[PDB]
């Protein structure tokens, strides 16, 4: 699954992704 | 591992439940019934 966590739209737009239990480096900073 | 199937993992890790037991443990040793 993917995760997208966010502060609130009403806070800010930035946002960060979870890939749920997949090794980082087969994904497609900070990673 | 699987298909379709996976499994979360909780919030909380075993590391921090022990220490909560350990400071409920450590205040009735302690304090009694007072820190409750
Ligand atoms: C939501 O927006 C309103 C007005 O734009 C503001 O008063 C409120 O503090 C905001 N809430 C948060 C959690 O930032
Ligand atoms: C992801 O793959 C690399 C390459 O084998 C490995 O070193 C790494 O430990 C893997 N990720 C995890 C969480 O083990």
């Amino acid at each position: 699954g993917v995760s997208v966590i966010t502060p609130g739209t009403n806070t800010s737009n930035q946002v960060a992704v979870l890939y749920q239990d997949v090794n980082c480096t087969e994904v497609p900073s900070n990673v | 591992k699987f298909n379709g199937l996976t499994v979360l993992p909780p919030l909380l890790t075993d590391e921090m439940i022990a220490q909560y037991t350990s400071a409920l443990l450590a205040g009735t040793i302690t304090s009694g019934w007072t820190f409750g």
